[PDB]
Formats: C-alpha cells, sequence, structure tokens
C-alpha cells in the first residue's frame, strides 16, 4: 500500500489486506478473451507483468443503450478472498476439440 | 426456413375416412361399382398430449429482463380472449426470444 506523503512515494507491506479472485466457471459473464488484447503473461518469464482491466460492451443503438443492455455487477459472484498466506488454485480439463493440422 | 424442429421422423399423419354405406341397390346384379352412398359425416373428440423439454435459464445479468408483458390500461377488449359474440382473436404474434444470453 503506497503513500505518497508529501510527493515522496512510502510503499508500506500491508498483511491484512485481502484480494478477492474467482474463476467464473459457468460462463455468466462477457468472455473478453480471444478477442487479442494485450496483458498476457509476458513471453519472456523473467519479467513482471500489469494485469488487464476487466471492461465489457453490450447493447447498443449507437452510444444509446436498448432494454436487452446487460449489467454485471461481479461481486454479485461468490469471490475468494485471499490474505498473504493464501493461494488460489484451480483445474480445468479442455473438450475433445480436433488437432490443429501442424502440417503443409 | 419457416422456423421449427426439423425432424428425420416426424410425427405420423393420422389419417380418418368415413367407411362409404351404400344406399339400396337395384335386384339384378350390375357390374358399375355404386353411384349412390348414404350421406353422412362423423364428429367425436380427439387428445394430443405433448410432452416437452425445457431448458431453464442459468443467467447472471443483473437489470432485469424485457419479458412479454400484457398492455396494463384501461382496454375496450382483453387481448388473447373472446369477444361480444364469441370469436377468438389472437392480436399479435408472439416470438419466443425475450431472453438475453451472452454470445
Amino acid at each position: 500500500e503506497v503513500t505518497t506523503n508529501d510527493g515522496v512515494t512510502t510503499i508500506a507491506n500491508n498483511l491484512t489486506s485481502t484480494v478477492q479472485v474467482f474463476s467464473d466457471s459457468e460462463y455468466q459473464l462477457p468472455y473478453v478473451l480471444g478477442s487479442a488484447h494485450q496483458g498476457c503473461l509476458p513471453p519472456f518469464p523473467a519479467d513482471v507483468f500489469m494485469i488487464p482491466q476487466y471492461g465489457y460492451l453490450t447493447l447498443n443503438n449507437g452510444s444509446q443503450a436498448v432494454g436487452r443492455s446487460s449489467f454485471y455487477c461481479l461481486e454479485y459472484f461468490p469471490s475468494q478472498m485471499l490474505r498473504t498466506g493464501n493461494n488460489f488454485t484451480f483445474s480445468y480439463t479442455f473438450e475433445e476439440v480436433p488437432f490443429h493440422s501442424s502440417y503443409a | 426456413l419457416m422456423g421449427g424442429f426439423g425432424l428425420k421422423n416426424p410425427p405420423p399423419q393420422i389419417l380418418i375416412k368415413n367407411t362409404p354405406v351404400p344406399a339400396n341397390p337395384p335386384a339384378e346384379f350390375s357390374a358399375t361399382k355404386f353411384a349412390s352412398f348414404i350421406t353422412q359425416y362423423s364428429t367425436g373428440q380427439v387428445s394430443v398430449e405433448i410432452e416437452w423439454e425445457l431448458q431453464k435459464e442459468n443467467s447472471k445479468r443483473w437489470n432485469p429482463e424485457v419479458q412479454y408483458t400484457s398492455n396494463y390500461a384501461k382496454s375496450a377488449n382483453v387481448d388473447f380472449t373472446v369477444d361480444n359474440n364469441g370469436l377468438y382473436t389472437e392480436p399479435r404474434p408472439i416470438g419466443t426470444r425475450y431472453l438475453t444470453r451472452p454470445l
């Protein structure tokens, strides 16, 4: 947690603050992934990266909002509070997607 | 292309027909088939009972959906009902696409 006291940032370690993590494993959300954006894991392993921001687009009549425009509140999902000692794990198994033809 | 369920083996055609009951034949035998039957018709009841399989929604939409509602107003006649002399009038075509799944 950073304190910019008198123009000097003094980054202080906080121990009781949490971090919410949930994996949207039922697909109630807009799936922004696969739109070829930045903010991935970096190519080279010795790189600190910065996490993207989750925004989503819905239906519009221009820059208006039709009555089908859904709003998704993301604290209305069960997240997982993570202190400085906990960890988030889950597992996933892909479908029987066909092999990518890596031949000519 | 008109919408619906394309079935390879659809519900089978149920065909119905009054059995021809002839009128009085002449006393001598005739080769020609029949030019005179008894005019008749049938009536009766018929029950069709289709069991459907529904797909319950699994949405995490926040704001309310757009759903098919009746017009709440002082109206002259109630929609999808009978009239002053009993004519069932469907006022408008009702689709089925009112809910919102994300793409």
